[PDB]
């Protein structure tokens, strides 16, 4: 976006200083919006040096003679041109400057308005800049702030040392990765993305996307009248094991509910005996194992049930010993249909075995899974795109990275999911995703597409509960997952 | 009412 | 219907110029209803030489004056003398007509009367007919065809190389089976049957029928208030198998859910015992078998288990080897009851056992089965309602062939099925018709009855599904059916 | 209409079975609308022999099958072609006919279906067709009469000494003199005018019409928003009398409620002060009199007061002496501007004087002060429009003869009003309108389109009124006034 | 309003 | 329902 | 719809 603020001056000459005005009064919009008349508040406003206390400064003349009291704390040495200009317009309207912080200030004013820093910020925040930053958070005034909160690295998301925590947020053309990922996204509160003069065409280019409503809208595959089961595909899942009899279950009715025709489980007996009891609708064949696992002893009964269908989820509740990687691995490496790998699967994978299949996958690991794939620290992958983004492209896979933020990306298309809540930080959440994608894949969606749906709709499913979230439970989600599908049209 | 008298 | 207006006219004596006139004035009447107030909109009709043309005369002539404007292509060579009689009359009235379409007329237009062909097509619409109507599909308009949208085969439902897609169509006297059966169905849009004036004793003689809402009222057994479970019949199902567990508990809530005094199944140990944990009103007889299957050993058992039943509904989950073939074939030779034969019980029939058999019996399969019971493909057989009245007459039994469109036939009468929706399309809603069908018989209906009522409810039931369709499991329609059967009074 | 009939037939080249056919069904379409669905009653159908029979037998064939009985009683001696026809096709379908009339036969029957004669009634009944009449009448059954009921002279909206009392009754292309003059207009009951395919050309070549909502929203004057009194024009009223001092004050604000820029009263001292004390936004100039009433010793004061108007009303409570005749007379005669006369100016007036004004008038008399100006009975004159059309045509004036029914002509067309009721029944209702009349012209209306507007809507008020209309007064009615102006856009 | 005025 | 069935 | 999306 920087290079987008630069090409709309330099190649379709759009004046900076107009770019500016009209983020400022787009701040001025954003906040009658959210706090209706605004002539009964006392603003101060806190500008840096750079373009983003540019912005401030613009909010700031804009509110003079109609709000009850403004007053501009600039905190800067030097001001940029822009900056500069509109430090010069506020002064000659007639508001009023200091250049000093005293802590009893916010006594006298309702709403802080945070334009210190914006995608300008590198490195740490320390001296002054971090004890107003703690000032205005300790204050519980309302606070808004320009385009991002100050000491959000709008990169990544991460709390440059420390950072302000806003009401609300105003941003310009599109969205930055740091109101999207945590901590960031909580420190912005309520979005609003401005549009403030771009070129559409500029705007649209952007490589990397929230999933939107529109756009799983668009992707949800149609139901011709005339269709029988088949025409909705074939889903089989290979999961479970003698300690983890309801991971089967949960995955084979996520298939179910997105719409798929047929759901085949392959669970060791007599554990597969569990889901239909539950759930009659589901096929599930005994396996015969030896002690409760899969094993290569089952490899060609697996590879036998999966001519018939479109696409395999494997590895919720598998386990993890020895006997399970060789089969996964076998496995893998055999099947030419398309494989959604989750879970135990993913543990035990063999990653070479990934490069030489010429069929598509998708692996659904969480952050500790993440790791221990690729060999790094929970912290190194977390909320990594970019890492994400490399083994995608290294691996030709589709890689969805599960958090509260989910990274969708096949190594060319990035795309971030804010649905959903803490409800669904309970086990077998995951395993009715796992059952979404498989079902997705099998009624004609490509893994990236099927992936996008999936995880947009395992969220809003989590939305929609009545109770308080934190007793939402995988069985639940399942029953809200096509309430989610009606309210998406 | 800042955009706008009607 | 052909010989229904040749018979209104030659032997009733009613002017074939009267019919065509009634005909004329339904299709303004139904876009009345459909559009409302009709003064605002422009027509574009489209007529050939046939009579659908001519009725497509009358609808300009009469709409001439009262609407914005009106303009006739007429798109054939020679006229019919009815055609031309009114192509005369609109000229009179002073309606403009040209021969010539130009690609932008659909400009100045907002709706299109699609008058070109009726149930008067032989052979595909190549050349200037095909051009005219693939612009017209892609012109998004609104659409009224007269009878039926030019291009469906009146007698199959078949598009015959191209076709209109109508917002809505209205048709004389009766529907014809082009609008009841896919693809025709869907391009039919809206269907309006008009009565224009045939004898009400002609209309009734018709041969095949659409299961209705009436019919089915009349149809639903009586509850005398002095009953007991045995006044509403028992049923046997033989079912399930070490594969399939659940089949054999969404058959039996199928017979229960229709009111049905007493369900038992017969299902291999221990796969009996998934029945009554789910649903413990049911009896789930546990069968001894050698490997999970049934087998000529299980053939005393399930006699003897039978006698005590009103009817007997096999086949869904019984899988399909050597074993469970001899078991089938030789349990319907000797079983002297009513058999509703579904799934796997189709797979392994030999027709000469079905011929033999003293007792009724219903057949229900899919195209899939119906193809590989009679050696078609399932192109040959889909839709094809005169090879199930031949397959119904030859071997004494109805047939419910299941598809979007359900046929239902004992080889005299032939009933179509429209109710259901996508939601059906997944494994299992076979199971339910199958236990509904078997119960209806239970309580004293005949087997004809019996499929008519169940077909029509079990798709009613799947319309009441709260969410979207594709979310709906056998589970929640069992849960459905008592609300349909109540929305039926 | 008769040679609309023709017309349509002759030239037109529409069969006159056809137009049979779209009036019969017409007919079951109202009953439809009427009396909700139709197959819960049982119908008798009467038929003479003419075309109105022949429409008759066109309903009953309809009807079979579709409802719980039918029977024609057929009461003419010869059918008419297209009677024929229809009786050939009623007999076809089914139809039972008989030619005897049981008094008793009422007994079994909901509706009575009366079409035994149209338009085509000369001279008046007697023998079996009255004793018929009066049994359907004394029934207490359901009566719908095809075309107009049996018995009304469909030119005058006479009884031709007994006829049918109808609850429905569908008529053809226009409604008939007959339904909209009394005592036709009673017998009529609701009226319902069907389109059955004649031209619109044809339909509206029409001479005579009835004033409708829509006539009158599109004849209301603007309001535009730059204007003042001026621009609403300028009214003298000439009224009242020391007897009738009420008179003068309705007129006046009658002009005053239709939007009128300014009102000026001449009234004999002091009851001209009774105006202002009522309404003191009306100005009211007194007159000096000898005795109590206008002479000749007042007109040259009245021409001057008339210099500064646009039109002049004149006549309400005046007073009918030999004075006042001499004032009246002369008045007119040189008063060069647009006259309203009224009351006793009609009662007093030479219609020479008529004759020989530039400028036009507007004649307002009931049928009692018309038959004294015309020197005839009462019953020569109510309802008589074509001598109203004569004597607007001799004396170059719109006349405006008021009853329950009021006819609006200045010779070359002629209107018919039919909204107000028995409210209006009661004195000064009448001075009200000539107010009404001398506003709307005063606002640019011509005298007729005033006239038309007015009538109109001073029957609109009257059903206005919250309470019983037999209390109605005429203050009440000013009240209204502006309400009813409203209602109509 | 195309078959009836009331 | 004289006219249409739906 | 113009000035933001939420
Ligand atoms: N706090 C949260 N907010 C939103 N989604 C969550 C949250 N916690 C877990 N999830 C999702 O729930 C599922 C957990 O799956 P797993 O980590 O395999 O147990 C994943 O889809 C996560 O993205
Ligand atoms: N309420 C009842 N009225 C008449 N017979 C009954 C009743 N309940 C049970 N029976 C009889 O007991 C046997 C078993 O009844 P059921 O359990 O209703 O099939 C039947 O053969 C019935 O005749
Ligand atoms: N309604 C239907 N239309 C077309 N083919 C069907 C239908 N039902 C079943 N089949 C065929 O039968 C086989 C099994 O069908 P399904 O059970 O829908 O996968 C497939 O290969 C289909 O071609
Ligand atoms: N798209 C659909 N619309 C209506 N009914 C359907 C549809 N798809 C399947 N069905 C019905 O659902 C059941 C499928 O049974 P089976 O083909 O045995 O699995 C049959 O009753 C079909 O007629
Ligand atoms: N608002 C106005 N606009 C134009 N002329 C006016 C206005 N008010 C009064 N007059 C003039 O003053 C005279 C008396 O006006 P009025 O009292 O409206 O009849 C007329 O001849 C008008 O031209
Ligand atoms: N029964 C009635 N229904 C409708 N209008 C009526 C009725 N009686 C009187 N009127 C009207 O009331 C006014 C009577 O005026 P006048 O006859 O001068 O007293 C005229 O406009 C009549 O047309
Ligand atoms: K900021
Ligand atoms: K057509
Ligand atoms: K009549």
């Amino acid at each position: 976006m920087k290079e987008i603020d630069e090409l709309t001056i330099k190649e379709y000459g759009v004046d900076s200083r107009i770019l500016m005005e009209r983020a400022g009064i787009s701040v001025v919009l954003a906040m009658e919006e959210e706090l209706g008349n605004l002539s009964d508040y006392r603003f101060l406003v806190l500008c840096g040096g750079g373009n983003n206390g540019g912005d401030g400064f613009v909010v700031a003349r804009n509110l003079l003679g109609v709000v009850k009291d403004v007053l501009v704390v600039f905190l800067g040495k030097k001001k940029t041109p822009d900056c500069e200009y509109n430090y010069g317009l506020y002064k000659k309207f007639g508001g009023k400057v200091v250049e000093q912080f005293e802590p009893s200030i916010l006594n006298e004013f309702d709403v802080v308005v945070d334009a210190i820093f914006g995608t300008g910020l590198r490195g740490e925040i320390t001296g002054e800049y971090a004890e107003i930053i703690n000032l205005v958070n300790k204050s519980g005034k309302v606070v808004v702030s320009v385009d991002v909160p100050s000491g959000i690295d709008s990169n990544t998301g991460k709390v440059l040392r420390t950072a302000v925590k806003a009401d609300l947020t105003v941003t310009f053309g599109v969205p930055k990765i740091g109101h999207i990922l945590f901590p960031g996204r909580d420190l912005t509160g309520k979005l609003k993305v401005a549009n403030i003069g771009h070129p559409v065409h500029l705007i649209n280019s952007i490589n990397r996307y929230v999933i939107t409503r529109e756009m799983v809208r668009s992707l949800l595959p149609e139901r011709p009248r005339d269709s029988h089961k088949g025409t909705y595909g074939k889903v089989l899942i290979i999961a479970g094991s003698r300690l983890y009899s309801g991971a089967p279950v949960l995955s084979g009715m996520g298939s179910l509910k997105v719409g798929t025709g047929l759901v085949k489980l392959a669970v060791p007996f007599p554990q597969n005996l569990i889901a239909t009891s539950r759930f009659p609708e589901l096929i599930s064949v005994p396996i015969d194992t030896e002690k409760g696992f899969f094993s290569l002893q089952n490899l060609q009964e697996c590879l036998e049930l999966s001519k018939d269908v479109d696409v395999v989820a494997i590895g919720p509740g598998l386990g993890n010993n020895e006997h399970v990687r060789e089969f996964v691995n076998e496995f893998l490496k055999t099947l030419e249909k398309p494989a959604v790998i989750d879970a135990d699967a993913i543990n035990v994978l063999d990653t070479s075995v990934l490069k030489e299949r010429k069929s598509p996958a998708v692996l659904t690991p969480h952050p500790g899974e993440m790791a221990r794939l690729v060999k790094k620290t929970v912290g190194d992958v977390k909320y990594n795109y970019e890492l994400a983004e490399e083994f995608a492209k290294e691996n030709d896979c589709v890689l969805v990275l599960k958090s509260a933020t989910t990274i969708v990306t096949d190594g060319e298309k990035t795309l971030f999911n804010i649905t959903g809540n803490t409800g669904l930080s309970k086990g077998g959440s995951g395993d009715v995703l796992t059952g979404m994608i498989a079902g997705f894949i099998a009624q004609g969606l490509s893994p990236l597409e099927a992936s996008t749906v999936s995880v947009y709709l395992h969220g809003f499913a989590a939305e929609l509960f009545e109770q308080d979230e934190r007793g939402l439970t995988a069985s639940e989600l399942l029953r809200l997952i096509p309430e989610a599908i009606r309210r998406l049209k | 009412a800042w955009l706008f008298e009607a």
